[PDB]
RNA sequence: GACCACCCGGUGGAUGGGCCGGGGGUGUAAGCGCCGCGAGGCGUUGAGCCGACCGGUCCCAAUCGUCCGAGGUCUUGACC
RNA sequence: AGGGACCCGGUGAAAUUGAACUGGCCGUGAAGAUGCGGCCUACCCGUGGCAGGACGAAAAGACCCCGUGGAGCUUUACUGC
RNA sequence: GGGGGAUGACCCCAGGCGGUAGGGGAGCGUUCCCGAUGCCGAUGAAGGCCGACCCGCGAGGGCGGCUGGAGGUAAGGGAAGUGCGAAUGCCGGCAUGAGUAACGAUAAAGAGGGUGAGAAUCCCUCUCGCCGUAAGCCCAAGGGUUCCUACGCAAUGGUCGUCAGCGUAGGGUUAGGCGGGACCUAAGGUGAAGCCGAAAGGCGUAGCCGAAGGGCAGCCGGUUAAUAUUCCGGCCCUUCCC
RNA sequence: UGAGCUGGGGCUAGGAGUGAAAAGCUAACCGAGCCCGGAGAUAGCUGGUUCUCCCCGAAAUGACUUUAGGGUCAGCCUCAG
RNA sequence: ACCGUGAGGGAAAGGUGAAAAGAACCCCGGGAGGGGAGUGAAAUAGAGCCUGAAACCGUGGGCUUACAAGCAGUCACGGCC
RNA sequence: GGUCAAGAUGGUAAGGGCCCACGGUGGAUGCCUCGGCACCCGAGCCGAUGAAGGACGUGGCUACCUGCGAUAAGCCAGGGG
């Protein structure tokens, strides 16, 4: 409001191009060891999906 | 910091009250105008019975 | 056949949720689900609901077989604006607008043999 | 810049950071399983390991030591008698940190699992 | 090193955390014994405690995995 | 050292804004040019930063003058009370 | 301008035709009136959306398709709230900056369990921190259901909410002794008498009004989700009438 | 401990009050409060002034002007006769 | 309504359809919302409801663009649809 | 079948631009109106028998409006229908 301020309205072409880097990257996902579903790597696969580790059960 | 509005019900009726308005001919017109504008309240509503 | 579900007047900014919608466009339903579950956005929840409501319209209303439907089309349009006052320094009052989206997932069966 | 200097600051000052760990240690060594933020975990390993490895020593010094951070007369008991044994032949690695695939919401924080090994 | 990028590792692995050893800092821990009415003092005692630095060691954690990615436009020129 | 600044999730303003596809030099031009001439340089789009320029924003210059504009004050200005 | 006598509107002919302030002359379109007891219209009015078509120098007029769903209005004349791009114009709508600053004290948080479609944010437990002449408690102002409980989460809450001072509903405020009034007077106000002023009105002795001052009889416990010196229990007083 | 501070109840105001005096204060702007009215005050000043085509097409000088960035007459444009 | 102690200031906000026939029931969903069914001459007349313009924001398609430089148009040729 | 020096040319869009189609937003345009405006008639006072204007109440369930007043969506009588 005070000291600086924009001098001209930015074109639709110019905000849209600023946003050319705003796209998301879809999650990284692997199929679980033995349980059915898809899970993110290096994590406790939400349907119990660990052997030598615990799992907090879905069971 | 202490502001302009420091409510005090006695003061409010002592000052803009109906009986106060009726004393002064100046006040009798205030009623007359408000009553003719069709104001729903002729006078600041005050309470604390 | 193709089937669609529309969540309207969803109290979220179009530009915000549009971001995850673009994440499922053209994809299998199977994949799309797996994407929304782990997409870390408030818009996931909503888009999830619209998608699942769309499938539940293909199978029960249009006969489409859940195992063959992809996200043929999807988009979100700008619902009406919730103008609210934001009190500011030196007695200003701005108006922030809580935005609103119209989510439209539209499903079709994959052209598989 | 500030290279090395091992030791996360967890947007806390000195005293808060201490009582963070302590209050997280008690909480661990009472349920033996903990869910926290991934970083609050990573940093919580060594703090407890040192505590256990000290209760393997059995001596009252080791006890009197530990008491500084856990302050409670039991638990230390439960530490020395019920937990400290199980690691006798186990040198280091008394603790395990597993990552949960679920995040919070209205926060978005990645979470992790902290439990006692074996 | 702001995020990104860059670099090293990812079990056929010493990458970090732990544990051990060394360095380093602090400067004689608790407990017990002796002397003193006592505050304290002495011995055990360079003890005890110990962040990063130098290393060691699979005890814990880098499991298991998915995804992208060429088959090579044309003419000529010399050689097959 | 801590609270911000940076990254992630949630919420999400503001002045400003002719339109923009908005470079440097030497000239030129209403005399201080991204926008005209000549030359030089320069793939497209961002993020964190600095503040030289857009005669940057703000406030229809408070100084100055103009107006047979206005107001406060003065006196042996005029004329009243 | 001159002929063409065509007096028409028509032809050849020759000239003029940059243009601000301004002068003049022709027209286009908008609303309303006569034309209207008419005509167009559900086989689709007005308005909208296209058009590479037709006529007009242009302002415009047609025509065709889609939309639309009940009006419209010729030739020809009449009358005007009659054409917008600017007035830091007015009202409204929507952009830009921008996913940027910010999310309101640096007293500070951690885990476990519970509810729930959904929990960093609600409930309980343990741990940790902050006030402690307060950041605790009780009165007076002021506010006026915000109190207690049940059911709720669209909005309000600077995030989230299953919570709330929010939404719906139901309940809850008990006095001869506490405060105020059927008592007193203070400044001041009002004001028979009285005095003054063009009118409105201004003064003014007593009187009257006027209080957080004078005067006046209740202490300790118990109970309700929500009231208690108010209800209850025990001890104790006041005034009025007979 | 004082020309102290403070609650409650009161009085004084617009050319008027109040002021240990700054033209300070009199409801967040006081060299003369606020509201409504006279009022559409006045503004020789700034800004704005909306469809089309056709012809002609200027002045920025003179004289007077409490006049000089405004006017009256003449000059120069235009229309009818 | 709201603003103002007060005098006083002072708004915005009309239209489903001939008729509620205002969408039983089923599916997704905690709800909102939608998809079917159904009503209707018409449901982009479904109650944030006649007509529904513009700014503005999206989805899809044709042409185009990463060694060029500019009041963004125009005049040429050329490719592609 | 390839290799090879020189040279010559495609596709590719992170994103952007123009066009087209369909929506979202928004509520202009058209039509509608029993609200307003204007003139012309008519008509013209009410109040201590307590006016005007109100406060509070009043319904089997009633937030507001309207009506009414503890006889309270109303009581009695005449006339209309
Ligand atoms: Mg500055
Ligand atoms: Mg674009
Ligand atoms: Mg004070
Ligand atoms: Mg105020
Ligand atoms: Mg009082
Ligand atoms: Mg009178
Ligand atoms: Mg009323
Ligand atoms: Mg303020
Ligand atoms: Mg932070
Ligand atoms: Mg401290
Ligand atoms: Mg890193
Ligand atoms: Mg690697
Ligand atoms: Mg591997
Ligand atoms: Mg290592
Ligand atoms: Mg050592
Ligand atoms: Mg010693
Ligand atoms: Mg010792
Ligand atoms: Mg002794
Ligand atoms: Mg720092
Ligand atoms: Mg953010
Ligand atoms: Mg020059
Ligand atoms: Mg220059
Ligand atoms: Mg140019
Ligand atoms: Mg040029
Ligand atoms: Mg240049
Ligand atoms: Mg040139
Ligand atoms: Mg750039
Ligand atoms: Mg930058
Ligand atoms: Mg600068
Ligand atoms: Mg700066
Ligand atoms: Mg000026
Ligand atoms: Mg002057
Ligand atoms: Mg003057
Ligand atoms: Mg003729
Ligand atoms: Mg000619
Ligand atoms: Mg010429
Ligand atoms: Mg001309
Ligand atoms: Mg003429
Ligand atoms: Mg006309
Ligand atoms: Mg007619
Ligand atoms: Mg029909
Ligand atoms: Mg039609
Ligand atoms: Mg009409
Ligand atoms: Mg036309
Ligand atoms: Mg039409
Ligand atoms: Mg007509
Ligand atoms: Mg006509
Ligand atoms: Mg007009
Ligand atoms: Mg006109
Ligand atoms: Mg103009
Ligand atoms: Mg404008
Ligand atoms: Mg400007
Ligand atoms: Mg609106
Ligand atoms: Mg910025
Ligand atoms: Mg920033
Ligand atoms: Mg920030
Ligand atoms: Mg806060
Ligand atoms: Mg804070
Ligand atoms: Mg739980
Ligand atoms: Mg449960
Ligand atoms: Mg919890
Ligand atoms: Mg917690
Ligand atoms: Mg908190
Ligand atoms: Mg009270
Ligand atoms: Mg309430
Ligand atoms: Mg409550
Ligand atoms: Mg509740
Ligand atoms: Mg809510
Ligand atoms: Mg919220
Ligand atoms: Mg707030
Ligand atoms: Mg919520
Ligand atoms: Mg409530
Ligand atoms: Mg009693
Ligand atoms: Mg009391
Ligand atoms: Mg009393
Ligand atoms: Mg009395
Ligand atoms: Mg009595
Ligand atoms: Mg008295
Ligand atoms: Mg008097
Ligand atoms: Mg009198
Ligand atoms: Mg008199
Ligand atoms: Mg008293
Ligand atoms: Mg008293
Ligand atoms: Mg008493
Ligand atoms: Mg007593
Ligand atoms: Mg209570
Ligand atoms: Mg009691
Ligand atoms: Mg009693
Ligand atoms: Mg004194
Ligand atoms: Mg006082
Ligand atoms: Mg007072
Ligand atoms: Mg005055
Ligand atoms: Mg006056
Ligand atoms: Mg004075
Ligand atoms: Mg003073
Ligand atoms: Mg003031
Ligand atoms: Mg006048
Ligand atoms: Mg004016
Ligand atoms: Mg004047
Ligand atoms: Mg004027
Ligand atoms: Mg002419
Ligand atoms: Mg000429
Ligand atoms: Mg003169
Ligand atoms: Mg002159
Ligand atoms: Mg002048
Ligand atoms: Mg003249
Ligand atoms: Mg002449
Ligand atoms: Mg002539
Ligand atoms: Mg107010
Ligand atoms: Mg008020
Ligand atoms: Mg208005
Ligand atoms: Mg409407
Ligand atoms: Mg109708
Ligand atoms: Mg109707
Ligand atoms: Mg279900
Ligand atoms: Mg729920
Ligand atoms: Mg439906
Ligand atoms: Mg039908
Ligand atoms: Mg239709
Ligand atoms: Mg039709
Ligand atoms: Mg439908
Ligand atoms: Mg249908
Ligand atoms: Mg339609
Ligand atoms: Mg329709
Ligand atoms: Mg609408
Ligand atoms: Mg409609
Ligand atoms: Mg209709
Ligand atoms: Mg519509
Ligand atoms: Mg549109
Ligand atoms: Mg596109
Ligand atoms: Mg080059
Ligand atoms: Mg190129
Ligand atoms: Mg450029
Ligand atoms: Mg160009
Ligand atoms: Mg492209
Ligand atoms: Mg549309
Ligand atoms: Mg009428
Ligand atoms: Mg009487
Ligand atoms: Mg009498
Ligand atoms: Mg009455
Ligand atoms: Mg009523
Ligand atoms: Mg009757
Ligand atoms: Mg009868
Ligand atoms: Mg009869």
């Amino acid at each position: 409001a005070k000291h600086p301020v924009p001098k001209k309205k930015t074109s639709k072409a110019r905000r849209d191009a600023r946003r050319s880097h705003h796209a998301l990257t879809p999650p990284t996902l692997v199929p679980c060891p033995e349980c059915k579903a898809m899970k993110p790597p290096h994590t406790v696969c939400p349907e119990c999906g660990y052997y030598a580790g615990r799992k907090v059960l879905e069971v | 910091m202490k502001r302009t509005w420091q409510p005090n019900r006695r003061k409010r009726a002592k000052t803009h009250g109906f009986r106060a308005r009726m004393r002064t001919p100046g006040g009798r017109k205030v009623l007359k105008r408000r009553r003719q504008k069709g104001r729903w309240r002729l006078t600041p509503a005050v309470r604390k019975r | 056949m193709e089937a669609k579900a529309i969540a309207r007047y969803v109290r979220i900014s179009p530009r915000k949720v549009r971001l995850v919608v673009d994440l499922i466009r053209g994809k299998s339903l199977e994949e799309a689900r797996n994407i929304l579950r782990y997409t870390n956005k408030r818009g996931a929840y909503f888009v999830a609901k619209v998608l699942e409501s769309a499938a539940a319209n293909a199978v029960n209303n249009h006969d489409m077989l859940e195992d063959r439907l992809y996200v043929k089309a999807a988009y979100v349009d700008e619902g009406p604006a919730l103008k609210r006052v934001l009190p500011r320094a030196r007695g200003r009052a701005d108006i922030i607008k809580k935005r609103t989206s119209h989510i439209t997932v539209i499903l079709g069966e994959k052209h598989g043999k | 810049m500030r290279h090395l200097k091992s030791g996360r600051k967890l947007n806390r000052h000195s005293s808060h950071r201490l009582a963070l760990y302590r209050n997280q240690a008690k909480s661990l060594l009472t349920h033996g399983r903990i869910t926290t933020t991934v970083p609050k975990a990573k940093e919580l390993r060594g703090f407890v390991d040192h505590l256990i490895h000290l209760a393997k020593r059995g001596d009252l010094h080791a006890r009197r030591l530990v008491l500084r951070d856990l302050q409670d007369v039991k638990l230390v008991r439960k530490l020395f008698d019920e937990i400290a044994p199980r690691y006798r032949d186990r040198q280091g690695g008394y603790t395990r940190v597993l990552k949960l695939a679920e995040r919070r919401r209205g926060d978005g924080a990645p979470l992790a699992l902290v439990e006692l090994v074996e």
